[PDB]
């Protein structure tokens, strides 16, 4: 907050869609944990370039989310709402042939000799036990 | 588009005698060098002989890539014909080794069958149940023929399909069960008036006859190449396609060889072994020539095509020269084919070919004038000014390309030759390659 | 929010902000100065058969190459081909020196370069329905399902917008759709047709003062008709058709959402995706949905790639779907970027030179040099007295073309700061003694440098 | 402060009459250069004029000939308004992007895009929250000056629950996106508690109105636009780096809005400066990268510095002036910066004295200017600290002859070093590895 | 304690006026050059002066790199000193110019003076307070204590399996807490359970101790660029997710600045800026001298020591340069040098004594004077390592002290590199069965 006006390192913040606090948190939290919280979140400028198209609309965008540009524009969003799918077909051409091919029913043809667990420290205490469960089995994740 | 071999269809020689024309199938002379690539072509479709390598060389032009061209022309789709440009070999992400080895079989096909089933019908109802909040969904689908009615069971994938689909009651449908794809036929009943969006009024069609439920044997070719990338993961098979692949280890390999292999004698493939073409091969380095020569001699090697322009030239990674630029124990391992350079009653006939394949209507003077130009500055740029003269026709409005506008591009567009002069005559005002330069008048 | 700017807009002036075309008759022939160039009528007559070359759809992966020292006007004539064709055509310029990607080989930087060179053109139609939330309102069924007690057999929703309103009928599976979506009256939301399904833009700002605070931004409500049947007409490139392909943008998946939170390293695409890509294309070029445009890749500086870059070329240019390549080059007789023991003309392989339509661009004569500067000087607003035109001319002759171009804002600023509306003599004058050419700056070097020392240059 | 006294620290501007742009014998720091400080003020006109783009101006001289402290006089005189990205040309050899790439975020970083806005944000502490059910809520805030109750909607309830909002807490709601921050805890609260958590802070309580409407600046690289959109939260990578070659697609997209808001009047697009010290350490493929650079719109100007007489240019064997290619030059303007005279380096000498808070005897900077004229100017530069730290040492009031000689006599300048490098050069490792350690 | 090569430099041995003393401090001579490191030791601790460079000059075995430990020495465990290689940069990770400014920042300390109060005890009670607040009753052998805890710090001690019975640390300001164990007034609960059983605490549940923290302006950078440590749990996953270092923007480092002086300004932090000191610096090539340069004109360098035995040679990056040092006279414009010259016979004889002692070796006078004709005739670092094996042949020959007949042993068995050159120069002769490798 006393960084975020004129030439200060976090001027550019008024105009990308996060808050101090998303901000914040996605300076601390690891990359798992935030691709987690991006599974909440709804494209909402993919639908405004669906909506907000005409010369009246002045292809609108929220101020705060001005420096997104290539997520307001970008052909994905308007490819997958023409009745044509010509250009969604266009996006798709590798996971269709991929497919088509057989190769995701075909059976294996090798496989890992041999297979094992990850190696494990052994400490005699129970903090190491209960760090374990946290960490190797950690619930969050799960 | 127009591109530099379009016009090649074939090697242009009879099947029975492997003689060739002297022109046809859109090759011109080369009967020689023709003659002895039907041989390796016949060789190729026999399958019998693995790692053949043969390299095609001449000066530059003379149809060595053309030649190439037409082998994999005749061919056609069924075999592979991998085209590799030797500078494709230095990768950052994997070792020039490993960068062949992939190349080698990604030449090598298993062509797979399988017995698919399909469904085709009318769907009558449809019930989809959704949990709320998202995980379960539950469905049945009744589909129809003229024969027959059933009632089917739906998973949560094939309700994914349905509602992607949009599947709706009189919607004539197809199901390959085996892959659980659906493509919608058509519709027998119109489309209802009751709702708004429903979408596009699509094609009539009559109920489909018969049974539901049809057996189709259908074939699936794959490289040993795409069988490697995805039996060395678990998971990101896109690696087929974005070339995510690392240097896959060489268990997989072995454990792939072996299984085609029993593939095979239980009938369940066919290897189809086809071509690696090898072009502008005095490109590789020393130890990728250390690796082809012995990567050669095993059974599931490809045959191996290469092309150089290279007199004795240096080999790229060592201090010395040779034959081709190519190392002489790897020479050692190839039969060589030889191409020459053209007369100027072959000239005129590939001159004539391109101006057909192109559509340009020369005037004859304009096809003699070409073919001195091409005795001259060469076929390439002979080539490029028919493009050009027709272009410039159509400025003037002409009907054909007279003397004209082959002479009025030929002003315009300088050949090799007559641009070296320029640059020795201008070698003041050029960049020397002592960096020095003169801007001044 | 944002405290828009009213004054005047006005363009910055850049080394070729004058070109503007080739300037060339309906004939072809170059007017001896027009579209801002003066002379090259050779080059600028190629050019134009070069133009109408990538006009016609015939052309694939044929090869120029501008040729000429430096200061010839190669990178001008590039630009004026590029505005011959305007923005509806791709013109992609790189330089040989940004190929040495860190990060794929070389050989894959060049072929999305090639790529992006080739556009496609899809036509599709924009099929939707579109407003605020005016009401929703299930439709009773008239034969309600044993069992359950509520049967819905049609779910009706309002829409407005700024042109109108619509009472809308949807088949009741929509309510997939508003459940998941959280769509409420006041919401502004569009259907589409392909399937059925609804999305939420947000909230309507008619709404934006129901409460004191609430957590969420207003969005206007949508100034179009509230059904929308448009045709929409797409600029893609092929190279865009690689990267869709290659790494799919929208994965719901942890690693697909980890993925997209980690920079978007670019990877050796596979020739099997281009060639697939290719064949669909084909295909829908075919059904007449979409056309191809291939466009230019310029190359400047060319004689900075390597033989490999070139042997590659090779290749690629070979593809039947490919743009025209342009090269500019100025290296002489020089020795082969990346086979030291091969010395070629222009720096380029004589294998691959003789693919090239070579276009030779020449110096220029005292008089053409003048029309440049007075063309450069009412360009820059830079207005001057003949003597100084003619000494600004007199240096181009004798130094540079560049170098005079280059004093000509530095003499109006100081015409200006003497409280001079146009520029003269004394100005140039004065210019030309702040600001050295390379030739008296290397004078200096030569003089002073003869031999280590305190206050010596260093090498 | 944090800020330490530097080599640069007392240049305060160019020193030229911005009517004239005449220099000044000295000001604002800088000493003579008089014509190369006209030619720097002749470039900072076109800088803040701004519509001449990708102009480049080498600053050519010999060590210690005022090359820097010129480049920075200029940005200093160019004030804070004006993007000035400082270069290294060392830094662009990059491992994790290459050389074109490192020269183009350069270059990017280099254009400013500048936007006004007012927007309301409500900030104060939290007395309470009440929330009904049979959703709605009401949030009593004050400031030091305020107390107010707003009715809070629904998500703004769930928000609150989300972000676990107690009575106490300093909390921000920027309107305009309706999102909460929550800044710390009211340090009336700091007797609350016993112990505190890790991510506790106690702040002052907020002053004023409620809800305020400030008008704000914000001016932004084109470089900061490209971060932010090469991936979904890429405002991160504009601190660790972690960037990737970005997409030319993605900055084709950026300066075509960029070029849209200027249309519209969004925005003022503020071309800047670069400045890389030392050009002479790019090679041959920068250079060539660097001529299509500079022939764009938006190009900033560059300037430039080379102490390089005749010299190689690096990524190939020929030599040219500057080290630079002749096929670059022609692009270049050229300032050219001489020596100093005694008289100007007595006046620089007692500049960095008083910078430095030295007070040198007026023998003591007669013997300094010697050394200067003798040693060069980095040398008696240096020996003022020395001499200081000396005379601290015999608790002397000012800095004598002696002291100067001492400092003198002490540390070698570079002449009387190579001096003892040849003297010596048996018992040193040679070029050829050979030494003796005996006697 | 071990005994390493400098061991015995305890600092510069300085007068009071700062003249060196002839021989102190474990010094010998070296005089003009400990009383020239004093007048560096005085521009540090001044803190006055960012980024001056200064160079140590002289042949191999002059002492360059006792100077420098004796400078680290004469600054003390406050001041950070950062020694590195010119080598060292070279790093995969980053460009060498990325590692050269996280070994400025690592040279710049910043010191905190945190008052920590710290409760450990038995837990005797926990009662959730609201429905956020935790109360919390903790127990030593000398008395009880109730604690109010935030809703944050109770998360920690419940996100830590903590029950009534176990026993905890908690670090009261910091919010840190650990579960010590259960405590073993419950060790019979059951007769097997897996658990860790400790004694109750038996001093008092509180104490109040006062730490001098330091940290650096490199710490904060790390701490700012990515998080760290429990705060990265995929890091575990390694390739990608690993902890890599980035090339950091200064964009942060100057961000940075800014939170740290506002940290000053409040009198929270001391600024305490320190050394960077780069042995072998002609390992350093073009580029780093090139960026050395600018990154000394920053207001927050450090002084940066140079160390160079190079006579005149080339430098690393540019052949075609040959300079003084290896430096390029550019750069070395910039450096106060000072010169190392060689030792007398008389002054390798006081090493040898001085090193002798310090190794705990005991010699004769004759083998003071054997050693020390090495010394002369051969290398200083030569005669040293005779020292210890001739230690362990008298041991073994059951002596208190090393003689002549000792060292006479050690030299033989124990040959310098120019006997052993005259080795391979007498029998590499050919490349026969028994030759060395060309
Ligand atoms: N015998 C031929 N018949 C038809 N076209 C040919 C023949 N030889 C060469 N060409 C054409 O001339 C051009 C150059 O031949 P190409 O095969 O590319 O030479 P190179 O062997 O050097 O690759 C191509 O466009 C090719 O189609
Ligand atoms: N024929 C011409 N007419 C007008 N301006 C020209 C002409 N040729 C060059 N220029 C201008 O003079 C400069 C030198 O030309 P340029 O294309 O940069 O040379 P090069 O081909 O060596 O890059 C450019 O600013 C260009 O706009
Ligand atoms: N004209 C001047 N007036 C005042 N100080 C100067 C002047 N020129 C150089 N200096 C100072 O002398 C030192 C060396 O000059 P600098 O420009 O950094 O060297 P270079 O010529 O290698 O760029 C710096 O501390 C600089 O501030
Ligand atoms: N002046 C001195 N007084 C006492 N011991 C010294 C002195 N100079 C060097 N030494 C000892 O001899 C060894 C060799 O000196 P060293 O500093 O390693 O030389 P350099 O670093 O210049 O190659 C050091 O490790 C140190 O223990």
């Amino acid at each position: 907050r006393s960084s975020l006006e004129g030439i200060e390192n976090f001027t550019w913040l008024r105009f990308v869609d996060t808050s101090l606090q998303e901000a914040y948190r996605a300076s601390h939290t690891d990359v798992f944990a935030r691709a987690v919280d991006l599974a909440s979140k709804q494209n909402r400028l993919g639908h405004m370039q669906i909506v907000y198209d005409e010369p009246e609309d002045k292809k609108w965008t929220p101020v705060h989310a001005l420096f997104q540009i290539c997520e307001r524009e970008n052909p994905k969003a308007v490819a997958e709402i023409t009745t044509e799918g010509v250009l969604r077909d266009l996006m798709n051409i590798a996971r269709v042939k991929y497919r088509e091919l057989g190769l995701c029913r075909l059976e294996k043809a090798a496989r890992p000799r041999a297979s094992a667990p990850p190696i494990e420290v052994v400490c005699d205490s129970r903090s190491a036990v209960i760090e374990r469960e946290n960490i190797m089995f950690h619930p969050a994740m799960r | 588009l127009i591109a530099a071999h379009s016009h090649i269809r074939g090697l242009g020689v009879d099947a029975d005698t492997l003689e060739p024309r002297p022109s046809s199938q859109g090759l011109v002379g080369q009967e020689k060098a023709r003659k002895a690539a039907a041989v390796v072509l016949e060789m190729i479709k026999q399958g019998k002989i693995a790692g053949r390598a043969v390299l095609i060389a001449g000066p530059p032009s003379t149809g060595k890539t053309a030649i190439a061209m037409g082998m994999a022309q005749s061919l056609g789709q069924d075999v592979p014909f991998t085209t590799l440009a030797a500078s494709e070999i230095f990768s950052l992400e994997m070792s020039k080794t490993e960068a062949l080895t992939q190349a080698f079989r990604k030449s090598i096909g298993v062509r797979i069958k399988e017995e698919s089933e399909i469904m085709e019908g009318e769907v009558v109802e449809i019930q989809i149940d959704r949990s709320v909040t998202g995980g379960a969904k539950q469905g049945k689908l009744t589909i129809k023929t003229t024969d027959m009615e059933a009632i089917y069971d739906m998973g949560s994938k094939m309700i994914d399909a349905m509602t992607k689909e949009r599947v709706m009651a009189g919607d004539i449908i197809s199901i390959d069960k085996s892959s659980g794809k659906i493509t919608k036929l058509g519709r027998s009943y119109a489309r209802s008036r009751d709702y708004d969006a429903m979408g596009v009024d699509t094609k009539f069609l009559q109920c489909p006859e018969g049974e539901l439920q049809k057996r189709k044997e259908v074939v699936h070719t794959v490289s040993l190449h795409e069988i490697d990338v995805i039996n060395s993961r678990t998971q990101g098979f896109l690696a087929l396609f974005s070339g995510d692949t690392g240097e896959i280890r060489s268990e997989i390999r072995d454990q792939i060889n072996t299984k085609v292999a029993e593939w095979k004698e239980e009938g369940k493939a066919e290897i189809v072994p086809g071509v690696l073409f090898i072009d502008e091969v005095h490109m590789l380095d020393i130890e990728c020539f250390s690796y082809i020569n012995r990567a050669l001699e095993s059974d599931l090697a490809p045959i191996v095509i290469m092309a150089s322009n290279r007199g004795v030239s240096r080999i790229r990674g060592t201090d010395y020269k040779s034959p081709h630029g190519l190392p002489l124990d790897f020479l050692d391992r190839v039969v060589i084919i030889n191409t020459h350079p053209y007369t100027p009653d072959e000239l005129r006939q590939i001159l004539s070919i391109r101006a057909q394949e192109e559509e340009v209507d020369l005037t004859p003077d304009a096809l003699a004038l070409l073919t001195k130009i091409g005795q001259e500055a060469g076929l390439r740029y002979a080539s490029n000014l028919i493009t050009t003269s027709q272009l410039i026709a159509a400025k003037r409005r002409a009907k054909q390309v007279g003397v004209e506008d082959v002479q009025r591009s030929f002003k315009l567009f300088y050949d090799p030759a007559r641009s070296v002069r320029f640059v020795q005559e201008s070698e003041k005002r050029l960049i020397g390659n002592d960096g020095v330069v003169d801007f001044s008048y | 929010i944002s405290e828009v700017r009213g004054n005047t807009r006005d363009h910055r002036t850049a080394a070729h902000t004058h070109i503007k075309g080739l300037g060339l008759n309906s004939s072809g022939i170059a007017e001896k100065q027009a579209a801002g160039f003066v002379g090259q009528c050779a080059a600028r007559e190629a050019c134009g058969v070069v133009v109408d070359l990538i006009k016609a759809h015939k052309m694939a992966g044929r090869g120029v190459l501008l040729a000429g020292g430096p200061g010839t006007g190669k990178t001008a004539l590039a630009l004026a081909i590029s505005q011959e064709l305007g923005t509806k055509i791709p013109f992609c310029p790189i330089t040989g020196s940004e190929i040495y990607s860190t990060e794929v080989k070389k050989t894959e930087v060049l072929m999305e370069n090639f790529r992006r060179a080739i556009g496609l053109r899809v036509r599709e139609t924009k099929d939707v329905y579109e407003g605020e939330v005016t009401e929703m309102t299930p439709e009773e069924a008239e034969n309600p399902l044993g069992g359950y007690g509520k049967t819905i057999s049609t779910l009706l929703i309002g829409l407005k917008s700024a042109r109108g309103q619509k009472k809308l009928r949807l088949d009741p599976s929509i309510y997939e759709a508003i459940q998941k979506e959280r769509v409420q009256v006041g919401d502004v939301i569009y259907i589409e047709t392909n399937t059925g399904a609804c999305k939420r833009v947000g909230r309507s700002d008619a709404y934006a003062t129901e409460f004191d605070l609430e957590a969420e931004e207003y969005v206007p409500i949508p100034k179009g008709e509230v059904h929308k049947k448009k045709e929409i007409v797409q600029d893609v490139t092929l190279h865009d058709l690689d990267v869709a392909n290659a790494r799919p943008q929208g994965g719901q998946d942890i690693i697909s959402m980890m993925g997209q939170l980690m920079k978007p390293k670019m990877t050796e695409i596979t020739d099997k995706l281009r060639m697939e890509i290719n064949k669909v294309v084909q295909k829908y070029i075919n059904q007449g949905v979409a056309e191809l445009i291939p466009g230019v890749l310029f190359i400047d500086e060319a004689h900075m790639l390597d033989i490999e870059c070139f042997t590659y070329l090779n290749k690629a240019l070979e593809s039947p779907i490919a743009p025209i390549v342009v090269l500019a080059s100025n290296r002489g007789i020089a020795t082969i970027r990346g086979a030291d023991d091969l010395k070629a003309a222009h720096g380029i392989p004589p294998d691959f030179l003789q693919r090239l339509l070579i276009i030779p661009t020449h110096p220029y004569e005292p008089d053409e040099i003048r029309r440049i500067v007075r063309i450069r000087a009412q360009t820059e607003g830079v207005q001057l007295t003949d003597a100084a035109v003619d000494r600004v001319a007199e240096h181009g002759v004798r130094i540079s073309l560049r170098y005079c171009l280059q004093l000509l804002a530095p003499a109006s600023i100081l015409a200006r700061v003497n409280g001079r509306t146009q520029v003269d003599v004394q100005d140039i004058a004065e210019a030309e003694e702040l600001f050295l050419d390379a030739r008296r700056s290397a004078n200096i070097l030569t003089s002073t440098g003869e031999s280590g020392g305190l206050h010596g240059f260093i090498s």
